[PDB]
C-alpha cells in the first residue's frame, strides 16, 4: 500500500518544501504530478528523478529502496498546489494521497465591497446582496450582514477562492438573500467585516435607491 | 501545439449510460496508450484504465464492471463509457498520454477533464446580472465590478472577462449550493475607476451541461 505524506503543509518563500511516498515495490520508477486548483494534473518528475520538459529546477525527485522524496528547494507563490505521487504496482497506476501545498505570508487586510442587487433581478421576485471581501491574509474573516442595523442569520451564504498564484491572499464572496417584498420594506443595507488586518470592524453600506 | 480536448459537462439520471469524448490534435496519437482517470469532488485520482490504438485495453479491477473504452482511427478520438450510472459516479474524468514519441521526447498530456454528475434533477442554465461598479466601489482610484451568476444545475460554470482579454485582477468564486438544490457563483475584477465612462467589461459566462453561454455587460448604475 502506497503511502504519502504530510497530507497538507504551509511554508514561506523561499523555503524547502518536502513530501514523502513510501511504496509496494522498488521496481518501477515514481513519478510526480502537480494539480493546481481548477487544473489538470501536470507531470513534473518522471522515472524518480528526471525533471519533465518545462518544469523549473527547483522541483526534484529521488528514491532509495521502497522510500522517494520530492523537494522544492526554494518555494514560490505559483507552487501552491496539491502534489500527487504515482507509481505501477501490481498491473495498475496508483496515485498518492496527495499534500496540500498552502503559503505562509505576512497579514493584509480585505478591500471591502458592497453591490446592490440589480433591478433586473429586483423586479423579478428575489434580491441578491453581495459583500466583496478583496486580497487578504490569513484565511480567517468574519463577515456580518445588518439591515436597518438588524443582525440577519440564515438568509447568507460565502464562499472563499483558493490562494492567490501571485501575491498568496485570499478572496471572500458573500451573498444575502432576501424576496423582493422584504427587501423594498427596509432602507440601510451593510456588510460588517471582521479580520485581523483591520484594527476594528470595517462597514459597507448602501442606502436603497439611491 | 498538442491538445487533448474533451466532451463537455453533463448531467445523467441515475441507472442511465453516458459517454466521454476526448480529441487529440497536433500529434499522431496512433501508437501511444490513452489513460482514464477519474477525481471524484474534491477527493484524489485513481486510475481507471488504457486504451491501445494500434487495439488492446487494461483494466483496473474495480472499473472493469463499470467502464468501456473505444477509439475512433479516423477522428483522433478516445471513448470512455460509463454505464449503469449511480451517485458514487460523480465525478471529473480525465483522458490522458504519457509516453516518448518517433523523436524520442517524453511527453505527458490530460484534457481538460469532463464533470458527469449522477441525478435526478433536470440541468438547468444560470441568469447572470451584473455587479455594478459605484462610489462605493472606489477604494483608492480602483473600483470593483463583477457578474452573479444565479440558479444554475448541474456545476461547472467556467467565466471569463471581454473574451480573455481581462485576466487581471479576477476572482471567481467557488459556487454555493442553494437551499433550493441549484447553484450560485460570483466573479468580480478589479480596474482602474478612471476607465469607467470608457473601457467595456462583459462577463462570459459557460455552462456547457445545458447547452448555454451568456455575455452580459457590466456598466455604472444611471
Amino acid at each position: 500500500q502506497m503511502t504519502q505524506s504530510p497530507s497538507s503543509l504551509s511554508a514561506s518563500v523561499g523555503d524547502r518544501v518536502t513530501i514523502t511516498c513510501s511504496a509496494s515495490s522498488s521496481v518501477t520508477y515514481m513519478y510526480w504530478y502537480q494539480q493546481k486548483p481548477g487544473k489538470a494534473p501536470k507531470l513534473l518528475i518522471y522515472d524518480t528523478s528526471n525533471l519533465a520538459s518545462g518544469v523549473p529546477s527547483r522541483f526534484s525527485g529521488s528514491g532509495s529502496g521502497t522510500d522517494y522524496t520530492f523537494t522544492i528547494s526554494s518555494l514560490q507563490p505559483e507552487d501552491i498546489a496539491t502534489y500527487y505521487c504515482q507509481q505501477w504496482s501490481s498491473h495498475i497506476f496508483t496515485f498518492g494521497q496527495g499534500t496540500k501545498v498552502e503559503i505562509k505570508r505576512t497579514v493584509a487586510a480585505p478591500s471591502v465591497f458592497i453591490f446592490p442587487p440589480s433591478d433586473e433581478q429586483l423586479k423579478s421576485g428575489t434580491a441578491s446582496v453581495v459583500c466583496l471581501l478583496n486580497n487578504f491574509y490569513p484565511r480567517e474573516a468574519k463577515v456580518q450582514w445588518k439591515v436597518d442595523n438588524a443582525l440577519q442569520s440564515g438568509n447568507s451564504q460565502e464562499s472563499v477562492t483558493e490562494q492567490d498564484s501571485k501575491d498568496s491572499t485570499y478572496s471572500l464572496s458573500s451573498t444575502l438573500t432576501l424576496s423582493k417584498a422584504d427587501y423594498e420594506k427596509h432602507k440601510v443595507y451593510a456588510c460588517e467585516v471582521t479580520h485581523q488586518g483591520l484594527s476594528s470592524p470595517v462597514t459597507k453600506s448602501f442606502n436603497r435607491g439611491e | 501545439q498538442v491538445q487533448l480536448v474533451q466532451s463537455g459537462a453533463e448531467v445523467k439520471k441515475p441507472g442511465a449510460s453516458v459517454k466521454v469524448s476526448c480529441k487529440a490534435s497536433g500529434y499522431t496519437f496512433t501508437s501511444h496508450w490513452m489513460h482514464w482517470v477519474r477525481q471524484a469532488p474534491g477527493q484524489g485520482l485513481e486510475w481507471i484504465g488504457e486504451f491501445n490504438p494500434s487495439g488492446r485495453t487494461n483494466y483496473n479491477e474495480k472499473f472493469k464492471s463499470k467502464a468501456t473504452m473505444t477509439v475512433d482511427t479516423s477522428t483522433n478520438t478516445a471513448y470512455m463509457e460509463l454505464s449503469s450510472l449511480r451517485s458514487e459516479d460523480t465525478a471529473v474524468y480525465y483522458c490522458a498520454s504519457r509516453d516518448y514519441d518517433y523523436d524520442g521526447r517524453y511527453f505527458d498530456y490530460w484534457g481538460q477533464g469532463t464533470l458527469v454528475t449522477v441525478s435526478s434533477a433536470s440541468t438547468k442554465g444560470p441568469s447572470v446580472f451584473p455587479l455594478a461598479p459605484s462610489s462605493k466601489s472606489t477604494s483608492g482610484g480602483t473600483a470593483a465590478l463583477g457578474c452573479l451568476v444565479k440558479d444554475y444545475f448541474p456545476e461547472p460554470v467556467t467565466v471569463s472577462w471581454n473574451s480573455g482579454a481581462l485576466t487581471s485582477g479576477v476572482h471567481t468564486f467557488p459556487a454555493v449550493l442553494q437551499s433550493s438544490g441549484l447553484y450560485s457563483l460570483s466573479s468580480v475584477v478589479t480596474v482602474p475607476s478612471s476607465s469607467l465612462g470608457t473601457q467595456t467589461y462583459i462577463c462570459n459566462v459557460n455552462h456547457k451541461p445545458s447547452n448555454t453561454k451568456v455575455d452580459k455587460k457590466v456598466e455604472p448604475k444611471s
